[PDB]
RNA sequence: AUAAUAAUAAUAUGGUAAUAGAACAUUUAAUGAUAAUAUAUAUUAGUUAUUAAUUAAUAUAUGUAUUAAUUAAAUAGAGAA
RNA sequence: AGUAUGAAAAUGAUUAUUUUAUAAGCAAUCAUGAAUAUAUUAUAUUAUAUUAAUGAUGUACCUUUUGUAUAAUGGGUCAGC
């Protein structure tokens, strides 16, 4: 706490349980003149304003570090992990060699429906995701798959198509900011 | 990975320099015709070019035609208002005129109670959250 | 009758006083006239054809 | 007498005209006049040089009148002095906006990405917006035929204060365009036009008062809102804000749900921070959890890149754009 | 009133009043006042003077109004005009008579040119 | 045999119009309104050859009128160029054909009323599904595509009026 | 010592029966420029404190307003028999 | 009951846009989402227009009466008179 300044609801002369949406209750309620901390009621996610950026990200002359304004109220103890990966639970780890490399490499161009990504991970203690990384598979494989895809796709009504539409564009939507 | 999104900007006229709204006002008037004559002692009397000398970003045209007398304004915006001055006297004409150059060009509108201000900011408060009030209800 | 000078501030200005019927006039009178041109330099241009 | 020969004569006078730019002739033209007092110009960029800079470049009559049949007549213009056109004032200009704008832009946001710059940049000054500013100020094209003209029997001071290139007549006459170069574009010419008119500008004030053209772009391409938040799209976010966290002294990101109302049903909310160490980088809502991790990634590299210093201080120089 | 926060932020409202009228405002905000100002022609530059609340998204200094000192609020006036032209009729329910009571209210377009703590 | 690139700029009327149709019409058919609607709401949209064996083995009178009217435009769009599985119905409706002769009716105890005798006629639009069809399939395809979607805690407008101040 | 327009301060401005004052649309008569780049009528969208007129676009007519304006008059305004 | 012309209305069918199959009353007005259309200055986070999401207010008109939503008078609609 640098400032000490006194800290204000967002006040009504009404009762705000009741009349929260009556602008004229607000406009009425007048106090003391001089300076107030009124904690924002609103998330931080559109904001580019300047008592939202973290302290992180400002730079280091920044006069604004010091000032106590990004309030950390939450706290990561009392939260709980929301779609985190293995390796950020428990760490990453670089023990395959080149040789282990070549040999999952091969086993994949050999027989990717045997040798899925996921036994591999199992095999060797490592993610599908940097199986995938290390190997490509036999793009004949690749292709039947598409086209299973594709197949699937066809399956579908209007409706269905219509709501995967939907859905991509929500997802293009959440990137946006 | 990070792309644009194509976008514009948006011109706030006065907040910068402000572009006059009113670029050019045509008195139109006519010989024969006994509506036109408040609009042609006007023309003859001095007062146009005061006006003209007071306003030297506004062009003042002054055209002859068969019709009724018109006082026809050009804005910023493109939009153009046209005022028929039909039997009116000097003083009246005069008043139209300085109506004209008072407007900013756009189209008459009816405002509902209170719509006074115009914003294309993000509000600097942010919008209200009920997870994240001060009071939580209940 | 008034005129761009009479005013004396140069932003204002009296537009000329042409009527329509003379300026249509004159339209025909050039068209015309340019046609005439065209259609003796396109003789002259036959009758030296001819020649040779 | 033939009225042939006193049309001529009139077009050649007005061809005279064009050449110099007579400081007198300029002056006695009301729309430039009423153009300098709107814009507040400087006392002194004479009215020539601005009626020069309302002159595009046109040396020859092109080969597209030889017929009105495929669409196209340019019989509006008349043509320029080689050295006397807006063509070098242009340039400078844009050479003006290209520089100004782009700093003010980095000054504002000195970790903007490239592609999201050079977008502001384009929206700040793109051909169209400069078009559309030109219009605004009252630059208007010169339509009008020569003969037309003549007929009226108009001053050529007019013709001076209007904005002159070759402007295709019949354009888009029975809805039917006929796709020329950039050259016998209005947008194109209007831009040139905002363009000159500010080299003008510059040319004259340079040695006075160095800022004074800066300052006037300020004024009017600066003073535009560009809500720089919306020119943004992410793809995975996530990864990106990993990468920035490696390359930062900060521990790795995690996001935690803090806040959490409607699981099953067709509209929950789910409020999740991404987390590094016990500072929050970004908040995210979202009516699934993916989306709300999603979301608060997407917020954190916001705060990142659109961190906005202070003047009071020292220049922040960013270490470039996230390499994922 | 140590005035500090207010003037880091890169974001400001202010919430001035014409007439004890509030108008909440930022940079760029285009107030309609409903009335026709004869002091100030179109071009001319309003220094606002009756400002209550200047806030961040944080903070809020509120004055009685706040020490001229402390800020600046610059409005230009962008226009005179008015309201679209309406004509509600007047009449009783047996009645032939019915009197139209035209209106056309007055209109003044500012704009808020400046904003910042001093 | 040109290097001319063109763009062209038609109203929705314009690009209506200019799609391949044919316009047929009926003679003073003897009937009322009313009952030729009966019939011709069932001709809505059908391919004329349809519409056609419908108005065949339809019960009605005017049914053997509207068969003859649809061969006839068929007949057109064959002459014009059009072919007849391509044509379909986009259109077809009735009218008053005017001149109705009243005559009285005499009813018992001093009464009486007018009888009319209503004359009609049918026209029809017919349209070809190679063209006119696609085009509003696209038009369709181009809605949907533009389309926002259902966003779940999607940015609805704060509808009201602010009222000078913040209320959050 | 007036008229027009604009300021300031004050008072007044619901209205049936009724009284008084001021306008507009329509048609005819007297006077009367102008013109297809024009006029008239219609539709749509603008403009002027707006039963009215005007601007633009579009349509159809007309080589053209008994046109603007002032007077004189009226088979001069219709959801009410 | 002249001759031309006739997007004058009532009226019918059809198409387009838009709303409408859990909602109740002069069918309008005001608030207010959404969808569509037009827009040679939408620069847009734009403007106008059309449209019974939803909310609020709302007891046709005239006549005659102390007094009418009245279940008192009169009118099927529009055009001309
Ligand atoms: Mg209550
Ligand atoms: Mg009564
Ligand atoms: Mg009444
Ligand atoms: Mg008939
Ligand atoms: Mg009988
Ligand atoms: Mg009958
Ligand atoms: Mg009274
Ligand atoms: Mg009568
Ligand atoms: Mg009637
Ligand atoms: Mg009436
Ligand atoms: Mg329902
Ligand atoms: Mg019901
Ligand atoms: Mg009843
Ligand atoms: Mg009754
Ligand atoms: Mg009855």
């Amino acid at each position: 706490k640098q400032f000490g300044f006194p800290k204000t609801q967002v006040t009504t002369i009404y009762n705000k349980t009741k009349s929260a949406s009556n602008y004229k209750g607000y406009l009425k309620h007048r106090d003391a003149p001089g300076m107030y901390y009124q904690p924002s009621e609103s998330i931080a996610t559109g904001s580019v304003n300047s008592e939202t950026i973290p302290r992180s990200f400002m730079a280091a002359s920044d006069p604004r570090r010091g000032l106590d304004m990004p309030v950390q109220s939450t706290k990561a103890k009392q939260c709980p992990n929301v779609l985190v990966g293995k390796s950020t639970v428990n760490g990453k780890t670089y023990h395959l060699g080149p040789q282990e490399i070549d040999e999952i490499r091969k086993l994949r161009l050999d027989n990717p429906q045997k040798y899925t990504r996921k036994f591999l991970a199992a095999k060797y203690g490592i993610s599908p995701l940097f199986v995938s990384m290390v190997s490509k598979p036999s793009e004949q494989h690749v292709q039947i798959m598409e086209s299973r895809l594709q197949e699937i796709q066809s399956r579908w009504k209007e409706k269905r198509r219509i709501a995967r539409e939907d859905r991509k564009r929500r997802k293009l939507l959440w990137y946006q900011a | 990975v990070v792309k644009a999104i194509a976008r514009n900007s948006i011109g706030r006229n006065g907040v910068g320099a402000f572009v006059f709204p009113c670029r050019k006002i045509t008195l139109q008037f006519c010989n024969w015709g006994g509506s036109s004559e408040g609009m042609r002692k006007f023309l003859t009397s001095k007062r146009l070019d005061k006006w003209g000398q007071e306003f030297p970003w506004i062009q003042f045209e002054v055209m002859r035609k068969s019709g009724h007398p018109l006082l026809r304004a050009e804005y910023t915006n493109g939009r153009e208002k046209v005022i028929c001055v039909r039997n009116l006297n000097i003083d009246n004409v005069e008043n139209k005129l300085k109506l004209l150059k008072d407007s900013d060009g756009d189209i008459l509108r009816r405002r509902t109670k209170n719509d006074n201000v115009e914003s294309l900011n993000s509000s600097v408060r942010g919008i209200w959250s009920p997870l994240h009030a001060a009071k939580r209800h209940r | 009758h008034p005129f761009s000078d009479n005013y004396a501030s140069p932003n204002i200005y009296v537009v000329n006083d042409v009527t329509s019927k003379e300026q249509k006039s004159k339209y025909d009178t050039i068209m015309k006239e340019i046609q005439k041109l065209e259609d003796d330099a396109t003789r002259k241009a036959l009758e030296t054809a001819r020649s040779a | 007498e033939s009225e042939l020969a006193k049309y001529k004569e009139y077009y050649q006078g007005l061809k005279s005209t064009v050449n110099e730019i007579p400081e007198s002739v300029a002056s006695k033209s009301p729309s430039l006049r009423t153009l300098h007092k709107r814009l507040q110009l400087p006392n002194e960029l004479t009215y020539s040089t601005l009626s020069r800079c309302l002159t595009c470049p046109s040396a020859k009559l092109p080969d597209k009148i030889n017929n009105p049949t495929k669409g196209a007549a340019f019989v509006n213009t008349v043509p320029t002095n080689k050295y006397l056109d807006n063509h070098g004032l242009n340039i400078m200009g844009k050479n003006l906006l290209s520089y100004h704008v782009t700093k003010s832009i980095i000054q504002k946001y000195p970790r903007l990405p490239t592609v999201v710059l050079n977008a502001a940049v384009n929206a700040y000054i793109s051909e169209a917006v400069l078009a559309h500013i030109a219009k605004y100020w009252g630059i208007e094209v010169e339509t009008t035929s020569v003969l037309s003209r003549y007929l009226k029997m108009e001053p050529f001071e007019f013709t001076l204060g209007r904005l002159k290139f070759f402007n295709n007549s019949l354009n888009s006459k029975d809805g039917i365009e006929l796709i020329t170069g950039k050259n016998f574009s209005e947008t194109s010419a209007l831009a040139m036009s905002v363009r000159s008119i500010i080299a003008a500008i510059w040319a004259v004030t340079e040695q006075k008062d160095s800022q004074a053209v800066y300052r006037f772009i300020d004024d009017h391409i600066m003073s535009r809102k560009l809500d720089i938040t919306k020119m943004f799209q992410f793809e995975q976010p996530t990864r990106e804000l990993a990468m920035l966290c490696r390359r930062e002294g900060l521990e790795k990101p995690v996001s935690k749900l803090v806040a959490e109302s409607g699981r099953l049903s067709k509209s929950p909310v789910f409020i999740v921070h991404v987390f590094s160490g016990e500072e929050t980088l970004g908040e995210g809502y979202g009516s699934s959890l993916k989306e709300a991790k999603a979301r608060a990634a997407t917020d954190a590299l916001m705060k990142w890149y659109c961190y906005e210093p202070l003047a009071q201080q020292e220049p922040v120089i960013d270490p470039g754009t996230v390499v994922v | 009133t140590d005035t500090t926060p207010l003037k880091l932020s890169n974001e400001l409202y202010a919430i001035f009043k014409i007439h004890n009228r509030p108008y909440l405002v930022t940079e760029g905000d285009r107030v309609i006042l409903p009335f026709k100002l004869k002091q100030a022609e179109v071009g001319d530059i309003l220094n606002m003077t009756d400002v209550t609340t200047l806030g961040s998204r944080n903070y809020k200094l509120v004055g009685h109004p706040i020490n001229t000192s402390l800020y600046t609020l610059k409005a230009t006036v962008v226009g005179k005009t008015k309201r679209a032209f309406q004509t509600r009729e007047v009449t009783k329910r047996r009645n032939r008579r019915v009197r139209h009571a035209k209106s056309k209210g007055d209109l003044t377009i500012l704009r808020i040119s400046e904003l910042s703590m001093n | 045999n040109s290097s001319e690139r063109y763009k062209l700029k038609l109203t929705k009327r314009e690009i209506e119009v200019l799609e391949p149709s044919v316009y047929a019409q009926s003679y003073r058919i003897k009937s009322s309104m009313k009952k030729a609607t009966l019939l011709l709401r069932l001709l809505g949209g059908l391919d004329v050859m349809k519409a056609i064996s419908q108005c065949h083995f339809s019960n009605k009178k005017i049914a053997r009128e509207v068969a003859e009217l649809l061969q006839k435009g068929v007949k057109d769009g064959q002459k014009l160029g059009l072919k007849p599985e391509d044509l379909y119905i986009s259109q077809i409706w009735t009218g008053s054909d005017g001149f109705w002769r009243k005559r009285v009716e005499f009813k018992a105890r001093t009464r009486i009323g007018i009888i009319s005798h209503p004359y009609i006629h049918v026209r029809c639009i017919l349209r070809t599904k190679s063209v006119t069809k696609r085009r509003l399939a696209y038009e369709a395809h181009l809605k949907e595509q533009k389309r926002a979607p259902w966003v779940q805690l999607g940015d609805k407008p704060i509808r009201g009026v602010t009222g000078g101040v913040y209320k959050w």
